[PDB]
RNA sequence: CGUCGUCAGCUCGUGCCGUGAGGUGUUGGGUUAAGUCCCGCAACGAGCGCAACCCCCGCCGUUAGUUGCCAGCGGUUCGGCCGGGCACUCUAACGGGACUGCCCGCGAAAGCGGGAGGAAGGAGGGGACGACGUCUGGUCAGCAUGGCCCUUACGGCCUG
């Protein structure tokens, strides 16, 4: 009945962090839902390469955010207290829901 | 011509972002702006030290600045006075209690920014450009470095007309992704204008 | 009892289940003659059935999603072919030559910068 | 093309009649990508033909197809900055292509208000041996073997 | 990008619809982006440097 | 049927005068054939492996037998000193003795030790070479 | 940054030929999208380029099942709405698969024409990727910048 929402730019570190979250939570007794991949959100920026003119240059950039979900069921006192303690990587952002 | 930036080409693979933090649309711009301020301050301050790279990280209203320097002795000094006052200055810039770290680069001949900086210094010291480039390329190649290349922009030795000098040695495959090419640019401000020194170092594969 | 095939065509996806019976086909809780009304090519979707002289035994339950009508038609065709191959594995010996087991892979080309639409270039005159 | 020889696209046979040439004609009628509308026009015309002409519409349609099949085209050759109309023998591929085309323009050139009626009338007339399409084909034919003098420029 | 103009757009211009946005790096007023606060040129430059986290060259 | 090297595909221009440049090719061949028999080839996707296989095939085809030369040879054996004129000239330039199975259409002067006989007629080649190889084997 | 131009070119090391500048390679035949390969040949290799390494789409596996999904069953206000499952579609990670690899003929070989098999067959479709250089090419009005000039106006506010 607790939801773990993970966001980040780099998917390697996000996947890694989700792995530790789910593993540690599993070791503390009750059932784990499992890492749920949610659809990524992509922003596109199209900018003229040239600084003055040549409007047909058009370099493309993308900024993509990834999403995860963990959804721990039957929260133990140990499960919760051991959680909200593990330090996040440099990128990964976490949200706790009921 | 018009080659693209060899780093921006390989950001996903074989290179890593200098800045590693996440922020929503709400606070992205503010964090980036303060990041730019930090980078500018550290560029201005730690020039003589032999700076190569600045890394920024964020966890929770926390900043972990990491500075790559050829000579950390210059950075720290006696009893870590300079590093302490520098931490104080950075924290005064942004109320987030930044945690400054200093790393020494192994064999500073294998850092493209450093090579470009040194050659730019030599140009500003009115050295002969061609000899300087040749010596720099040879120096890099002696320290492993399966390939090296150095370019100087133009306006050589106060001559009226500008011209590119250019010198390479070994393999510099700019087209292959798994190349691990280190890139460094330095601007040399001289009495007769400005010169642009570029350095590519092909350091292994994959 | 049930034989299942997927099939895909140009952003359209189908799911087809084949069952024994009198051969009544239904699509998205409707009739194949109701969902595809007035579309001439619609019958083509059922071609892989009558190839094996089916359409008299197999009732089809189809749930289809995405793309435009023709997209669902081709998706249904490929799905039916796959389901039939599952039902009678030797059908592959005869369904393959008539071009039923191939998944047509031609999709929309992305628009390119400096061009109107992906191939067409802006007109210029007085060269 | 300077290397390849542009493999002819193999059309899909029609569903109603089980014919490829029918599909070619349907495609030739089609404009602005509306296939369903074009097929409706063709089938409407076919039923009108069946109404006004006893036998099968497919037979009449095919008959018209060969009745508007030329065998002698004129090709422009640039010799000494002058255009030479060399007679040539149109390949069966080109024969069918030109037949279907000319049939379509001839049909659409008619004064009848509705498209299906125009298609039916053109097909019927071309089957008979008269109309715009057959006239155009005859004109093209007679254009050749009239500049036979100009046929030594092989091109 | 006169220093005066840059220093002027940083206040409350007596009205809401008088204020506008400028590139925080070069003071350009033309083609800035809300998400970044940079003009197109600075955006390209910083994106190439690798100083924008999770911003990469797109190819779909 | 000896420790002796051989060249029977094509005499590359500079096998002897440009010996080091060919030793580079020998090193490349040995390192390639070591890599192919290595548990490191799980990388380099299939097309790269195909390219490497093609390269190794070519190297094995051309420099087979030449691999046994750790250094310059102390002699040479030529079947036809006119067909293999380049080899003979290279051997002359470096002060290497020349042995040839010369025939009517050859210049005897360029050959130090000469066997005036046939260069066609497989039987003639067989007899001469078999005798020479047997003498090599026995006198070891 | 544009452009020739994603055109296929630009060179170097050693060897060899020439008194020498220089040549060879890099020419010739075939083939290719390509200086891409094969053969011939005093050349044998290499570097920057082509290609490949990267991304998207096309087929299939696993790992995962919420906010996405509903084949079977039980509810059902007819709504996947409920309980259920997560099989299927899908979402997003990691791999597999295609390499003329396998048969038939042909060629000295590169390769060519057919044939299974396969989702895809000979570059599978698209993108990113732009050599030495050319254009006194474009931009002192993105930014930086040497020189010259104004500094009660060529600076800076305000209304129209
Ligand atoms: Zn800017």
């Amino acid at each position: 009945k607790i939801r773990i929402k993970l966001r980040g730019f780099d998917h390697k570190t996000l996947d890694a962090s989700a792995q530790k979250i789910v593993e540690a939570a599993r070791r503390s007794g009750a059932q784990v839902s499992g890492p749920i991949p949610l659809p990524t959100r992509v922003r596109r920026f199209t900018v003229i390469r040239g600084p003055f003119k040549h409007k047909d240059s058009r370099e493309h950039f993308e900024l993509r955010t990834h999403n995860r979900l963990v959804d721990i069921i039957n929260p133990n006192r140990k499960t919760i207290e051991q959680l909200m303690t593990l330090d996040l990587p440099t990128g990964v952002e976490i949200e706790i829901k009921t | 011509g018009n080659k693209i930036h060899p780093i921006g080409f390989r950001l996903g693979i074989t290179r890593d972002w200098e800045s590693r933090w996440y922020a929503g649309k709400k606070q992205y711009r503010h964090l980036l702006l303060e990041d730019q301020r930090i980078r500018g301050l550290l560029e201005k301050e730690l020039y003589s030290a032999g700076l190569a790279r600045v890394d920024i990280e964020r966890a929770a209203d926390n900043v972990a600045v990491t500075v790559h320097v050829a000579k950390p002795g210059v950075v720290i000094g006696r009893g870590g006075e300079r590093i302490r006052v520098l931490r104080e200055e950075l924290a005064k810039l942004t109320g987030k209690n930044v945690a400054l770290n200093v790393q020494e680069v192994q064999n500073p001949n294998l850092s493209a920014p450093l090579v470009a900086q040194r050659v730019a210094e030599q140009i500003e010291r009115r050295f002969a450009v061609r000899r300087a480039i040749k010596q720099a390329v040879q120096r890099v190649m002696e320290s492993g470095a399966k390939g090296a290349k150095v370019i100087v922009s133009g306006r050589i030795g106060g001559a009226e007309q500008a011209r590119t000098e250019w010198a390479a040695q070994g393999r510099v495959p700019l087209h292959t992704l798994r190349a691990n090419i280190d890139y460094g640019f330095a601007l040399a401000r001289t009495t007769y204008g400005v010169l642009g020194v570029k350095a590519y170092i092909f350091l292994g594969e994959v | 009892e049930q034989y299942y095939g997927t099939g895909r065509r140009k952003e359209a996806v189908a799911r087809v289940f084949l069952r024994p019976g009198n051969g009544k086909v239904t699509v998205n809780g409707q009739d194949f003659n109701e969902y595809f009304q007035g579309l001439v090519r619609a019958v083509a979707a059922l071609e892989p059935l009558r190839a094996v002289d089916a359409l008299g035994h197999f009732d089809a339950y189809i749930t289809v999603r995405g793309g435009g009508k023709s997209g669902q038609i081709d998706a249904i065709k490929l799905g039916i072919a796959r389901a039939l191959v599952q039902y009678n594995p030797d059908y592959r010996a005869k369904l393959k030559p008539l071009g039923f087991l191939t998944r047509d892979a031609r999709v929309v080309e992305r628009k390119k910068y400096g061009k109107h639409k992906a191939r067409r270039a802006p007109q210029y005159s007085k060269r | 093309a300077r290397r390849r020889r542009a493999e002819v696209r193999q059309l899909q046979p029609d569903l109603v009649y089980g014919d490829v040439l029918v599909t070619a004609f349907i495609n030739k009628i089609m404009r602005d990508g509306k296939k369903n509308l074009a097929a409706r026009i063709f089938y409407d015309a076919c039923k009108i033909i069946q109404e006004k002409t006893g036998q099968e519409p497919l037979k009449v349609f095919k008959q018209a197809v060969e009745n508007v099949k030329p065998r002698m085209e004129v090709r422009s050759r640039r010799v000494g900055g002058a255009n030479y109309q060399v007679p040539m023998e149109v390949s069966p591929r080109r024969q069918q292509s030109l037949a279907l085309r000319w049939l379509v323009q001839a049909a659409n050139q008619r004064p009848e208000r509705r498209a299906a009626v125009r298609i039916a009338h053109e097909l019927m007339d071309a089957a008979e041996g008269k109309g715009g399409a057959v006239k155009k084909k005859e004109d093209v034919e007679r254009m050749a073997e009239a500049n036979r003098a100009y046929a030594h420029y092989r091109w | 990008a006169r220093k005066a103009l840059i220093e002027k757009a940083k206040r409350t211009p007596k009205f809401k619809v008088r204020a506008y946005t400028r590139c925080v790096r070069c003071g350009r007023a033309r083609s800035v982006y809300r998400f970044f606060g940079l003009c197109r040129i600075c955006l390209r430059e910083l994106a190439h440097k690798g100083q924008l986290p999770g911003v990469r060259k797109a190819s779909w | 049927r000896a420790g002796m090297p051989y060249v029977n595909q094509r005499w590359l221009g500079g096998m002897l005068t440009n010996f080091k440049t060919i030793s580079q090719r020998v090193h490349r061949l040995e390192e390639l054939e070591a890599l192919f028999a290595s548990p490191e080839i799980e990388e380099r996707p299939k097309k790269e492996q195909v390219r490497l296989k093609h390269e190794l095939e070519r190297l094995q085809k051309y420099l087979s037998g030449f691999r046994l030369l750790k250094r310059l040879p102390d002699a040479i054996f030529v079947v036809d000193p006119t067909k293999e004129a380049i080899a003979v000239r290279e051997a002359r330039k470096l002060f290497i003795p020349v042995i040839a199975l010369a025939d009517t259409d050859s210049d005897p002067d360029l050959v130090d030790y000469i066997i005036p006989g046939n260069d066609d007629a497989i039987r003639s080649i067989q007899l001469i070479l078999s005798r020479a190889v047997d003498l090599i084997i026995q006198a070891r």
